[PDB]
RNA sequence: ACCCCCGUGCCCAUAGCACUGUGGAACCACCCCACCCCAUGCCGAACUGGGUCGUGAAACACAGCAGCGCCAAUGAUACUCGGACCGCAGGGUCCCGGAAAAGUCGGUCAGCGCGGGGGU
């Protein structure tokens, strides 16, 4: 969720993600294949629905985060001042990059618990469990 | 001690345009010296006091400054830089000093 | 001279209990060191010549006033302002303290069982730290008007603890066993 | 196995969906290119630890262990392989899959074991002695322990090329 | 001509660090002494002035070595001038040249002058 840290606002274009489009921890791994923010909420609500199905056991991971302020003007004002201090927190996701990876549950359980979850994400996206792998 | 070598190095090889080095080696009682040619990786006309003895060093090291200003004069120099290493322009080289160019 | 009678009373004294091939190989001492830091906590202006007189007569030294080292704090710290008191001793005189120590520095002490005997450096050459200066040759209670506490850091080629440990140990210097 | 061309042109690999390759060492580093499914049921059978043989269409076989893959984000597919020529004296810092043997005693009592280092990079494997996996028996494990490098056997004339303090599988409390 | 030392440059990490070995009476170095030239906001530690011996201890010089740094390919990809497209949009594709970063293979513990000293 929200960050304790720096500066208030931002900006915005896109461009294929690059910083983790392989499952390191854990066994499985759901990942984005549209390039929207995710921001916050949508996140966490993924977090709430996955710990409801799987927790007293498993291990959940979330390798995205809300790094990006995002802004929202006043009610109903004219282009006015600045932009509009707060509102919430997103994090860009490009196609191949994994937010969700589970540990210590079987194949079937880990797709059910991520095709709950998926149900509640802006994008449509795909799971996989991790081929080879390399990058260490 | 070494900054104080690369500061001078640096000040006298600004000041070198045209003009030639002379680099005193004091360190030991050796007190060598040297006329270089900036530019040009060569030197041409060194006094080392290997052979030399005359007592003290401060007097000693005179008589180098004194054998040095005859070989640069057989090659026709002008003037020079003076390339002090570290030694801060003391009685045994400043008498070098005094030597190589009241004879120069 | 007393060193020499030192040097030689060691220098084959570790030669012998220990092989070097140079006597340059033998730890000797570098330098002893005070850190008197007078008035760290007391502001005195007025203590500062006392520290400086203190030092300045039971030292055969003149002392210079380690100045703040300017990390201003909460508490306080300031850049400027003079916080402590040093004085090194070369060759002569740091053996005449070292004499004044081991001669009148041991019987100065209360209640001796030895000095620290663990070696401060990892790399060796260490520092005596004074906890009361009342019973030193040159610092009466009666001369002087209160009671303070001095450091004094001894320095030595020694390349372990446990040389500089022989070496000050057969020098003269007392050991908590 | 088997591979063709290996022109600096590649619009031929795209069509047929040959994965583009190269083999290399000391003395030549040519590159390749090979079919991609019979690649993919190789590259299953045998990992960073499992090696075959290539005829390119030269008339000589060769032995290489696999070195790395780089494929694409989006398309889950593999694009490019990298074998490595290799010598037998022991191959350089090979990495090794991490595997678990027995029931834990710590899985019966609320916790569950993790492996924390899915690889494991050995140095001095030995060619064609390889270790294809790396049993380590997490039976005596309990809740908050830690099966180190300094834990995991090793066969012939193995050296472990990480820290041996490192954790590698620790068993895990509930939530 | 061969060897090594003292200076001193070009090049300044492929030439730097760490572990290790070898050098002393050529050379350098520590070292001895210091009231004075000279000097330390206190200390000859450093500058400094007179010299053996002793010792290569430390330093420095040279040699080994690839643990560490530093260099760093090929294959491919990212991106992209130009050309032509798709998607409502975020965004994506094709042909044509250009072409990284990282990482793998490997490469290195330099190379090149001038002088003077002393050896053979
Ligand atoms: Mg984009
Ligand atoms: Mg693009
Ligand atoms: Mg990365
Ligand atoms: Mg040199
Ligand atoms: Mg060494
Ligand atoms: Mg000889
Ligand atoms: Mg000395
Ligand atoms: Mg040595
Ligand atoms: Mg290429
Ligand atoms: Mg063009
Ligand atoms: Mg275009
Ligand atoms: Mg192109
Ligand atoms: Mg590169
Ligand atoms: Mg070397
Ligand atoms: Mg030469």
């Amino acid at each position: 969720k929200r960050t304790k840290f720096r500066k208030q606002f931002r900006g915005r274009m896109t461009g294929d993600a690059k910083g983790g489009d392989y499952v390191a921890f854990g066994d499985y791994g759901l990942i984005a294949m549209e390039p929207a923010w995710i921001k916050s909420n949508q996140i966490e609500a993924c977090r709430i629905v996955m710990s409801r199905h799987f927790r007293r056991g498993g291990k959940i991971y979330i390798r995205i985060f809300p790094d990006k302020p995002v802004t929202k003007k006043p009610a109903e004002t004219r282009m006015g001042k600045g932009k509009g201090a707060v509102e919430y927190w997103v994090s860009v996701v490009k196609p191949g990059r994994v937010m969700f990876e589970v540990a210590g549950v079987t194949e079937e359980q880990a797709k059910e618990a991520f095709r709950l979850a998926g149900h509640k994400l802006p994008i449509q996206t795909k799971m996989v469990k991790r081929e080879v792998y390399d990058e260490a | 001690r070494r900054k104080l070598r690369t500061r001078r190095k640096v000040r006298t090889t600004t000041a070198a345009s045209g003009r030639l080095r002379l680099s005193v080696y004091r360190s030991s009682k050796h007190i060598y010296a040297q006329i270089i040619d900036d530019s040009r990786g060569q030197t041409l006309a060194a006094a080392s006091s290997a052979a030399l003895k005359s007592g003290n060093k401060t007097d000693t090291a005179a008589a180098v400054g004194k054998a040095l200003a005859a070989a640069a004069a057989e090659k026709g120099i002008k003037q020079v830089v003076f390339d002090r290493g570290s030694y801060k322009y003391h009685g045994r080289v400043k008498a070098l000093a005094d030597a190589a160019r009241e004879g120069g | 001279q007393l060193k020499t009678k030192y040097n030689d009373q060691v220098r084959p004294a570790l030669m012998q209990q220990f092989g070097y091939s140079s006597v340059m190989a033998v730890p000797r001492i570098e330098k002893i060191v005070v850190n008197e830091g007078l008035g760290s906590s007391k502001e005195d202006s007025k203590a500062i010549d006392k520290a400086a007189k203190e030092l300045a007569l039971i030292t055969l030294q003149k002392p210079i006033i380690t100045k703040a080292k300017k990390s201003i704090s909460n508490f306080k710290l300031r850049q400027g302002m003079p916080v402590g008191i040093k004085v090194t001793l070369r060759g002569e005189r740091m053996y005449v303290f070292l004499e004044k120590l081991i001669n009148i520095g041991l019987p100065r002490i209360r209640d001796f069982r030895g000095i620290n005997p663990n070696a401060f450096d990892g790399r060796g050459n260490y520092n005596l730290g004074i906890k009361e200066q009342l019973i030193f040759p040159e610092i009466t209670y009666d001369m002087v008007d209160k009671t303070r506490g001095m450091d004094i850091t001894i320095v030595t080629t020694a390349k372990t603890d446990e040389e500089a440990r022989a070496l000050l140990q057969s020098m003269g210097l007392p050991f908590r066993k | 196995m088997e591979l063709t061309a290996k022109p600096r042109t590649p619009k031929q690999k795209l069509d047929e969906s040959m994965i583009a390759a190269v083999a290399y060492n000391k003395e030549n580093n040519v590159s390749f290119a090979l079919d991609r499914k019979a690649f993919d049921r190789a590259f299953r059978q045998q990992s960073t630890t499992g090696l075959f043989d290539i005829t390119v269409e030269g008339g000589e076989t060769f032995p290489a262990l696999v070195k790395a893959v780089q494929m694409d984000k989006r398309k889950r597919a593999p694009i490019h392989v990298d074998f490595y020529m290799v010598t037998y004296g022991e191959p350089v810092e090979v990495s090794v899959p991490v595997h678990t043997t027995g029931r834990s005693q710590g899985e019966v009592q609320g916790g569950l074991v993790d492996i924390v280092v899915h690889n494991l990079q050995i140095v001095a494997p030995g060619p064609r002695r390889i270790p294809q996996e790396l049993v380590v028996d997490v039976t005596k494990m309990n809740i908050g322990d830690h099966i180190t490098a300094g834990d995991i056997k090793l066969p012939e004339g193995c050296t472990l090329a990480a820290d041996p303090e490192l954790t590698v599988v620790s068993v895990l409390p509930p939530r």
